[PDB]
C-alpha cells in the first residue's frame, strides 16, 4: 500500500428486528351467523354467498 | 348559458402528500377556461308544478356537478349506461338522517324537496311525500357512510354557500372526491379555488358513462386528461395550478418549472400537423389462392383473400398461430405466396414446427426457420393410413431408400388414431421483405388519393406521412419503392394505374417563448422556425389586428411581437440576427451594436487624454464543485443481495467510476490548492490601519465578528442561494472555507503591504503610496502625477468600492457565472436521483417492490432490466459530471493563473485583468469559487492637438526619446502617451537622427536648452 | 423520528423534494411518524506506505 | 439539409454583424489604437502609431521613419503575398474543414444508425408496429430505442468534447486578438 | 414509440439541455470573440495610409 488514503468499502448500520405492520386492527367479518347461529338453510334455502 | 370558470377543478392525485415543491399530474381534469352552462329555472316550477321545454347530458371524460341550492333539491347522482333494469344503476342520495349508496332497480324517482316547509301547523300533517324506488326484486349493493353529516354542512349560512362534487372513474375503483367550499357570496360569483379529498372509493369498476342528476338548476363539466403542474403547500393545500398544455404560457411553466418565468428564451416543442384524411390505395385484382385440399408437396400463388372467416375458421377456437397478428395481418400488402402442404399429422404440432429437432428434420422435413403460421385441425384417415415420411436437409427429396443394416422401414399414420399423430395436412406462411415489387393485398375499400397537403398514407401498405408531390425523377423500369438516404422513402407509385410520386417532410420546427419576465407574462411571445407559418392560422390575424402586425424574420415568423425599424441592442435572443422592452411592451426589431459612429482622423492630430479614472470592476470564477461520491454497491441495491450478485456480474465497471470520480474530487482540491498555495507562510494585516486614503473597511477582515472575514464576503453568502440524500453523498471540500480566507486575507495584504517582491522570495515589507507609484510607471504613465493626485485618487478609488458594493446588492444575476455552476451541480444530482422513478417497463421502480411481485427466475431478467437502467443512466452521470470537471479544470487553471498573474505583479496582457490599461486586482472568495476586483486606468477627457511626427532644427532631426510631440497650434512640446503633458524641449528629451532628410510631417520648431 | 407535518385523510404518505418517500403513517392509532435512512458513510485506512 | 429528427438554428449573429464588429476594429486600430481598448476611441495617425510598435519590438522607430517606404511596399506586396498564395494553393483552411467535416460527418453518422436494426426484426418501426402485435413488438421497439438511445447519447459527448476544445482555443482566441489586435505583446509564438 | 419512451426517464431532456446549452456557449463565445468594442466604429472614406 502506497502513501495515501483508499476507499475500500461502506457499512450500512445494521436495522435490527424486521416487523411490519398494515390498515388499523385485525378482525374477521360476520361468521357466527354463519357458523354459530342456532338455525341454517336446507336443500332448498342454501345461497351463494 | 354559457359560463367561464376562473378556477374551479383541482383535486390531489392520490394519498401522496408534499410541501412547498412543484410536482406533475394528469387525469380528466376540468379544462381552465372553458365554458359551463348556468341555469336556475328555465320555468317556473319545483315550487308546485312541474313545466319545461325540452330535456341531462351523457359523459365526455369524466364528470363534475354542483349548484347552490341550500336544499337536497339536489337529489341524486345517476351513474351506469342503460339506467333500468338492464344495467344496475348508482343513486347516492341523503337518507334524511344518514345518505345511502344504491345500485338496485326500479322505476323512477320525484321532487325529493318542495320548498314549502314549516309544516302548515304544529305538527307533521305529512303531505308532501317523495319517492325514489320501486318493486325490490333485483337488488345488487348498498353502502352508507354520513355525508349529510360530513358533506352538506349548509346551516348557519342562511342561504347560499357553494360546495362541489365531481366524479371519477380511474381504472375501475370508483373513487369519488368532495369539498364543502364555504365562500361567503351573494350571487353570480362561480369563482372559489380549492380541492378534493376521496370521501369514497367504491372499486366497482361498472359500465359508466351515464349520470342522470335528478331532483332545472345545475352545473355540468365534462373532464379531460389533461396533465397539469401543481404546488402543494406544507399544511397540504394547493395555492395555485396550471395544465401543463393550455396556453403558450402552460408549457412554458410546466417545464421550466417554477410559477415564475424569467427573461430569455425557452424552447419546448415543436408541432406536428394534423394531416387530413388518411388515403388507401391497393390494386384491382380480386381474388383468393386455392383452398381444395385445405377448406370446404405443392406451392401456389395469386391470393388476395379475406382472411377473416376462412382464417379463424371455427374448426380452432380461433386463429392462432404462432407468427401471426391477424388483428393486423388482413390489413398488410404482400409480395409472394408460398403454400406449402404435404402429408404429416396433426398432433404433432409441436414436432412438426421451427425449434425442429427429429428424424422429422433431418430424414424428412424441417423448412428454415422464417416468420410463418400454422395449420388447422380435421379428420382424415377416417374423414376421407398407409402414407409415410420420407441426415437430409430442407427442400429435398429422395426415393429409393439406401442404406443409412437397417431396421424395418415403413411407418403408417393409420385408421387406428387411438393416438398423438391425429390429422393434419401442413399449412404454411408467405411473406416477404420489401426487396421486390408490391403485389400482393385483399383489397378493402381502396381509396381514391390526394396530393400536395401533408397527409397521412397507409400507401399500398408502406404507410408514412408528409406531402405527395408528382416526382420528376424519371424512375425506371423495375422500381416500386426507394430510399433517399437511411429510411428517407421517396417513390410513390400507386398500385393501380402505375403513377410515379414523391415525398418531403411537410415542415416543422420549434416552439420558444419570448417574454420579458413572469409579471408581465400576459403577453406571451410564440414562434415558429423559419415557416412559412400559413399552418398556425388562429393567431396570425389575432396579432395582425395590444396588437399591431405579424412580422417574419429569416429566423421564422413571429407570432407574438410585431417589427420597429428602430435600432437597439440585444436582449433576448430569436435567431438569425433579431434580438428583443420599449414603449411598454414587448417587441422585436435589428441590433444597433453600438452608436454607429467613427472619431475622425488625422495625420497631424492625435487624440491624447487629459483625464483619467481608476475604476473598478467584477470577475467571478467558478473553481470547484461539491466533490460528490457515490457509491454502485448501494445505489442500486440499497442493501439487496441478489442486487450486488448482478452488479459484481458487471466486473470491475462501477468500481472503476468511483475511482476515477474520486480521482476528480482528487484534482478538484488541488485546483483549490494551486489557486491559493501561492504563498507558504500566512500574514495578518497590521491593526495599523493607515493606507494614505485608502479605505478598505469592506474588505480587510479586521477582528469583526465572524471570525476574519469580509463585508463583501457576507454580501456574497445568502446572495448566493446556495444536504445529502441516499446513494450518494459530499464527501466535504478539503480546504475549509475558513482557510482559504486565511489565504486570502494573508496573501491580499503581502501584495498590498509589501509589494510584490513576496513572490521573488522574502516579503519585502512596502508603502502601498510608493506601490501605486511603481505600478503606475509600470503602466506607462508617470509617478509624479500620482505623487500629485494622493486623495481625489484614493476617493476615487473608495467610491467605486461603494459603488462594488451597493452593485452587487443592487443588481442581481452578477452571480449567474457562479449561482449557474452550482445549479448545473445540483440539478445534476437531482435527475441523478429521480431517475430512480423511471422503472424501464418493469411493474415497479423499487427493486425491492418487484422482487416481491415474482418469483425468482423472471424477476431475475426484470432485474436485469432494472440494472441495465439504472446502470445506463449513472453511467451517463458520470460521463457528463466528468465533462463538467473538464471545464470546470480548464476555466479553473484558468483562474489559478489569473491570481497568480494579476495580483502578484503586474501584467500588461489586457482584458486579462483589466478593461484597459490594468493597474492591479484584489482577491475575494467565494461558496464555491472565486471572485476578483479590479483597478484598470481609464482615460477620459481628451483633447485635439496638432502633432508632429518628427521635428527638425539646425537641419538635425530630432526624434522623441519617448513620448510624442504635440502642438496647440502655437507651441510644441514633448509628452508621454497616456496623459496630456507638455514638456519643453531640450537636448535630453529629444535625442537626434541625422539631419532632417526624408520622413513626411517635419516640422519646423527649434529645440532648447536651459 | 418524531413527525410534525399533518395530514388529511387523503394523505397517507408524504414524500418529500427529490419524492423520497418518509411519513409513515402509523395505522394503529393513527398517528403518523416520520422516518430517516439510518445513516452511513464510506471508509477507508490512512498508511504512510 | 434538414431531412428529419435533426436541425440546424442559425449562428445568432450572421456574418454581416460578423464583418461588421471586425471593419470597425481593422479602422479602429488602424485610426485609434490602443485606447478602444479601455474605452473612448482617441484617434492616432497610422506612420506614429507603427513607430511606437517599433519601439515594443526593440527598436527606436526612426527606423521606420527611414524605411516606411519600401516596409509599406513590403507590406503592400507582402499583403498581397498571401491572398494569390491562398487563391493559387487550396487546402489552407486545414483545421476549419477539419471541424467542418467532423461535425458534418457525424451527424449523417447519426442518421446513419437509423439504418440499423439492433436485431430487432425491423429498420422502420411503423412496419413493426404494424406487421404484429404491439403488445408483443413492444420489445423490438425497446431494442431499437435503446440503441438509437445510447446512440444519441454517445453523438451529445463527442459533440460536447469538441465542444470543450473549440471552447478553450476560442477563449485563446480572444486573447489572441486581444493581444494581438488592441495592443502589441512581448509574448513570442504567441 | 413515445408511448414506451415515457417509462424511460428523461434523459431525452437532459441532452436537449445539455446540446442546447453548447449552442449558447458557441453563441457567447461568439460574443466574446467580438463584441470587445462599445459603439460600431466606420472606417473613413480618406484612405491616405
Ligand atoms: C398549516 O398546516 C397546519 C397543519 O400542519 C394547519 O393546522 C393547524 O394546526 C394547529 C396546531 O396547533 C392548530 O392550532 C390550534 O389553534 C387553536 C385555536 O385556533 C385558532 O385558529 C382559528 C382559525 O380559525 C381561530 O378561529 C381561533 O380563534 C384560534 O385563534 C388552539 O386552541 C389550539 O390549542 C391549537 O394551537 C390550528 O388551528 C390548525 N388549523 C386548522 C385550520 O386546522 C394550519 O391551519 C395550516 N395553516 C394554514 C393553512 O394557513
Ligand atoms: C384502530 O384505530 C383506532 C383509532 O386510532 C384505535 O382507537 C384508538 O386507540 C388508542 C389507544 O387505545 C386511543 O388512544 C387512547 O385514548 C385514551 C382516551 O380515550 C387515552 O387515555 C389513552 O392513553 C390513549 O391516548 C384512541 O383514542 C383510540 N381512538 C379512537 C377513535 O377510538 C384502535 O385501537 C385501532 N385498532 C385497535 C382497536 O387495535
Ligand atoms: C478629472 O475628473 C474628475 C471627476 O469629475 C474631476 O474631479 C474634480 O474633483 C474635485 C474633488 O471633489 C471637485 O471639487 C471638482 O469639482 C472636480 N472637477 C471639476 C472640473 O469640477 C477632475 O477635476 C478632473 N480633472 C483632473 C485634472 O483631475
Ligand atoms: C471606510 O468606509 C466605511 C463605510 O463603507 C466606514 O465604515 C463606517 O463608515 C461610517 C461613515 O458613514 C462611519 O460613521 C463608521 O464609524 C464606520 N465604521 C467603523 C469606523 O467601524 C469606514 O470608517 C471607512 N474607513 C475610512 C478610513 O474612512
Ligand atoms: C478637434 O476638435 C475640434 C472641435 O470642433 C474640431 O474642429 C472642427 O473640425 C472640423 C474638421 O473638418 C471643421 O470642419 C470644423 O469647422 C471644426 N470646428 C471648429 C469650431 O473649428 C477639429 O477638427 C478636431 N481636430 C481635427 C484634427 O479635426
Ligand atoms: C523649414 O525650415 C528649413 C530650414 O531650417 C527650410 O529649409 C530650406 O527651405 C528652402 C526652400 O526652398 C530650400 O531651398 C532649402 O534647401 C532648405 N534648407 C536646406 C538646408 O535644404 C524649410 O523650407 C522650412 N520648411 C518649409 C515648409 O518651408
Ligand atoms: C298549486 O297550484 C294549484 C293549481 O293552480 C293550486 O290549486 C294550489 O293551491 C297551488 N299550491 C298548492 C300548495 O296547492
Ligand atoms: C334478478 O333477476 C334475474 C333475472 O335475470 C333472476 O334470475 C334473479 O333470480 C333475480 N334476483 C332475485 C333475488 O330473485
Ligand atoms: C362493462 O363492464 C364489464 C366488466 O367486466 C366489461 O367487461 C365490459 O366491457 C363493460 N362494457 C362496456 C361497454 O365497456
Ligand atoms: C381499376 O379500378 C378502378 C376502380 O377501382 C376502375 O375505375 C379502373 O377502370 C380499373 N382499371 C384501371 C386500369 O385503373
Ligand atoms: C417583476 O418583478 C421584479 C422583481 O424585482 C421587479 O423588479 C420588476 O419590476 C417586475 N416587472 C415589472 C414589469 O413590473
Ligand atoms: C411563403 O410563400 C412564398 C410564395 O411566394 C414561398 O415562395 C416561400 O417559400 C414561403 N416562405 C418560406 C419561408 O418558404
Ligand atoms: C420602418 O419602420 C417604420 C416604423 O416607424 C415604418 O414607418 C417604415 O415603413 C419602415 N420601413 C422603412 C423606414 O423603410
Ligand atoms: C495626410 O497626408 C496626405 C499626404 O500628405 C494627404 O492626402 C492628407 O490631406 C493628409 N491629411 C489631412 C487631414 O489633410
Ligand atoms: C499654447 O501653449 C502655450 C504653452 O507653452 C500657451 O502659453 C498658449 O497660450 C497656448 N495657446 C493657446 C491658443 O491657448
Amino acid at each position: 500500500v502506497e502513501k495515501g488514503i483508499y476507499q475500500t468499502s461502506n457499512f450500512r448500520v445494521q436495522p435490527t428486528e424486521s416487523i411490519v405492520r398494515f390498515p388499523n386492527i385485525t378482525n374477521l367479518c360476520p361468521f357466527g351467523e354463519v357458523f354459530n347461529a342456532t338455525r341454517f338453510a336446507s336443500v332448498y334455502a342454501w345461497n351463494r354467498k | 348559458a354559457y359560463t367561464n370558470s376562473f378556477t374551479r377543478g383541482v383535486y390531489y392525485p392520490d394519498k401522496v402528500f408534499r410541501s412547498s415543491v412543484l410536482h406533475s399530474t394528469q387525469d380528466l381534469f376540468l379544462p381552465f377556461f372553458s365554458n359551463v352552462t348556468w341555469f336556475h329555472a328555465i320555468h317556473v316550477s319545483g315550487t308546485n308544478g312541474t313545466k319545461r321545454f325540452d330535456n341531462v347530458l351523457p359523459f365526455n371524460d369524466g364528470v363534475y356537478f354542483a349548484s347552490t341550492e341550500k336544499s337536497n333539491i339536489i337529489r341524486g347522482w345517476i351513474f351506469g349506461t342503460t339506467l333500468d333494469s338492464k344495467t344496475q344503476s348508482l343513486l347516492i342520495v341523503n337518507n334524511a338522517t344518514n345518505v345511502v349508496i344504491k345500485v338496485c332497480e326500479f322505476q323512477f324517482c320525484n321532487d325529493p324537496f318542495l320548498g314549502v316547509y314549516y309544516h302548515k301547523n304544529n305538527k307533521s300533517w305529512m303531505e308532501s311525500e317523495f319517492r325514489v324506488y320501486s318493486s325490490a326484486n333485483n337488488c345488487t349493493f348498498e353502502y352508507v357512510s354520513q355525508p349529510f353529516l360530513m358533506d352538506l354542512e349548509g346551516k348557519q349560512g342562511n342561504f347560499k354557500n357553494l360546495r362541489e362534487f365531481v366524479f371519477k372513474n380511474i381504472d375501475g375503483y370508483f373513487k369519488i372526491y368532495s369539498k364543502h367550499t364555504p365562500i361567503n357570496l351573494v350571487r353570480d360569483l362561480p369563482q372559489g379555488f380549492s380541492a378534493l379529498e376521496p370521501l369514497v372509493d367504491l372499486p366497482i369498476g361498472i359500465n359508466i358513462t351515464r349520470f342522470q342528476t335528478l331532483l332545472a338548476a345545475y352545473y355540468v363539466g365534462y373532464l379531460q386528461p389533461r396533465t397539469f403542474l401543481l404546488k402543494y403547500n406544507e399544511n397540504g393545500t394547493i395555492t395555485d395550478a396550471v395544465d401543463c398544455a393550455l396556453d403558450p404560457l402552460s408549457e412554458t411553466k410546466c417545464t421550466l418549472k417554477s410559477f415564475t418565468v424569467e427573461k430569455g428564451i425557452y424552447q419546448t416543442s415543436n408541432f406536428r400537423v394534423q394531416p387530413t384524411e388518411s388515403i388507401v390505395r391497393f390494386p384491382n385484382i380480386t381474388n383468393l389462392c386455392p383452398f381444395g385440399e385445405v377448406f370446404n408437396r405443392k406451392r401456389i400463388s395469386n391470393c388476395v383473400a379475406d382472411y377473416s372467416v376462412l382464417y379463424n375458421s371455427a374448426s380452432f377456437s380461433t386463429f392462432k398461430c404462432y407468427g401471426v397478428s391477424p388483428t393486423k395481418l388482413n390489413d398488410l400488402c404482400f409480395t409472394n405466396v408460398y403454400a406449402d402442404s404435404f402429408v404429416i399429422r396433426g398432433d404433432e404440432v409441436r414436432q412438426i414446427a421451427p425449434g425442429q429437432t427429429g428424424k422429422i428434420a433431418d430424414y424428412n422435413y424441417k423448412l428454415p426457420d422464417d416468420f410463418t403460421g400454422c395449420v388447422i385441425a380435421w379428420n382424415s384417415n377416417n374423414l376421407d393410413y398407409n402414407y409415410l415420411y420420407r441426415n437430409l436437409k430442407p427442400f429435398e427429396r429422395d426415393i429409393s431408400t439406401e442404406i443409412y443394416n437397417c431396421y424395418f422401414p415403413l411407418q403408417s399414420y393409420g385408421f387406428q388414431p387411438t393416438v398423438g399423430y391425429q390429422p393434419y395436412r401442413v399449412v404454411v406462411l408467405s411473406f416477404e421483405l420489401l426487396h421486390a415489387p408490391a403485389t400482393v393485398c385483399g383489397p378493402k375499400k381502396s381509396t381514391n388519393l390526394v396530393k400536395n397537403k401533408c397527409v397521412n398514407f397507409n400507401f399500398n401498405g408502406l404507410t408514412g406521412t408528409g406531402v405527395l408531390t408528382e416526382s420528376n425523377k424519371k424512375f425506371l423500369p423495375f422500381q416500386q419503392f426507394g430510399r433517399d438516404i437511411a429510411d428517407t422513402t421517396d417513390a410513390v407509385r400507386d398500385p393501380q394505374t402505375l403513377e410515379i410520386l414523391d415525398i418531403t417532410p411537410c415542415s416543422f420546427g420549434g416552439v420558444s417563448v419570448i417574454t420579458p419576465g413572469t409579471n408581465t407574462s400576459n403577453q406571451v411571445a410564440v414562434l415558429y422556425q423559419d415557416v412559412n407559418c400559413t399552418e398556425v392560422p388562429v393567431a396570425i390575424h389575432a396579432d395582425q389586428l395590444t396588437g399591431s402586425n405579424v412580422f417574419q424574420t429569416r429566423a421564422g415568423c413571429l407570432i407574438g411581437a410585431e417589427h420597429v425599424n428602430n435600432s437597439y441592442e440585444c436582449d433576448i435572443p430569436i435567431g438569425a440576427g433579431i434580438c428583443a422592452v420599449a414603449s411598454q411592451s414587448i417587441i422585436a426589431y435589428t441590433m444597433s451594436l453600438g452608436a454607429e459612429n467613427s472619431v475622425a482622423y488625422s495625420n497631424n492630430s492625435i487624440a491624447i487624454p487629459t483625464n483619467f479614472t481608476i475604476s473598478v470592476t467584477t470577475e467571478i470564477l467558478p473553481v470547484s464543485m461539491t466533490k460528490t461520491s457515490v457509491d454502485c454497491t448501494m445505489y442500486i441495491c440499497g442493501d439487496s443481495t441478489e442486487c450486488s450478485n448482478l452488479l459484481l456480474q458487471y466486473g470491475s465497471f462501477c468500481t472503476q467510476l468511483n475511482r476515477a470520480l474520486t480521482g476528480i474530487a482528487v484534482e478538484q482540491d488541488k485546483n483549490t490548492q494551486e489557486v491559493f498555495a501561492q504563498v507558504k507562510q500566512i500574514y495578518k494585516t497590521p491593526p495599523i490601519k493607515d493606507f494614505g486614503g485608502f479605505n478598505f473597511s469592506q474588505i480587510l477582515p479586521d477582528p469583526s465578528k465572524p471570525s476574519k472575514r469580509s463585508f463583501i464576503e457576507d454580501l456574497l453568502f445568502n446572495k448566493v442561494t446556495l444536504q445529502k440524500f441516499n446513494g450518494l453523498t459530499v464527501l466535504p471540500p478539503l480546504l475549509t472555507d475558513e482557510m482559504i480566507a486565511q489565504y486570502t486575507s494573508a496573501l491580499l495584504a503581502g501584495t498590498i503591504t509589501s509589494g510584490w517582491t513576496f513572490g521573488a522570495g522574502a516579503a519585502l515589507q512596502i508603502p502601498f503610496a510608493m506601490q501605486m507609484a511603481y505600478r503606475f510607471n509600470g503602466i506607462g504613465v508617470t509617478q509624479n502625477v500620482l505623487y500629485e493626485n494622493q486623495k481625489l485618487i484614493a476617493n476615487q478609488f473608495n467610491s467605486a468600492i461603494g459603488k462594488i458594493q451597493d452593485s452587487l446588492s443592487s443588481t442581481a444575476s452578477a452571480l449567474g457565472k457562479l449561482q449557474d455552476v452550482v445549479n448545473q451541480n445540483a440539478q445534476a444530482l437531482n435527475t441523478l436521483v429521480k431517475q430512480l422513478s423511471s422503472n424501464f417497463g418493469a411493474i415497479s421502480s423499487v427493486l425491492n417492490d418487484i422482487l416481491s411481485r415474482l418469483d425468482p427466475p423472471e424477476a431475475e431478467v426484470q432485474i436485469d432490466r432494472l440494472i441495465t437502467g439504472r446502470l445506463q443512466s449513472l453511467q451517463t452521470y458520470v460521463t457528463q459530471q466528468l465533462i463538467r470537471a473538464a471545464e470546470i479544470r480548464a476555466s479553473a487553471n484558468l483562474a489559478a493563473t489569473k491570481m497568480s498573474e494579476c495580483v502578484l505583479g503586474q501584467s500588461k496582457r489586457v482584458d486579462f485583468c483589466g478593461k484597459g490599461y490594468h493597474l492591479m486586482s484584489f482577491p475575494q472568495s467565494a461558496p464555491h469559487g472565486v471572485v476578483f476586483l479590479h483597478v484598470t486606468y481609464v482615460p477620459a477627457q481628451e483633447k485635439n492637438f496638432t502633432t508632429a511626427p518628427a521635428i527638425c532644427h539646425d537641419g538635425k532631426a530630432h526624434f522623441p526619446r519617448e513620448g510624442v510631440f504635440v502642438s496647440n497650434g502655437t507651441h510644441w512640446f514633448v509628452t508621454q502617451r497616456n496623459f496630456y503633458e507638455p514638456q519643453i524641449i531640450t537636448t535630453d528629451n529629444t535625442f537626434v537622427s541625422g539631419n532632417c532628410d526624408v520622413v513626411i510631417g517635419i516640422v519646423n520648431n527649434t529645440v532648447y536648452d536651459p
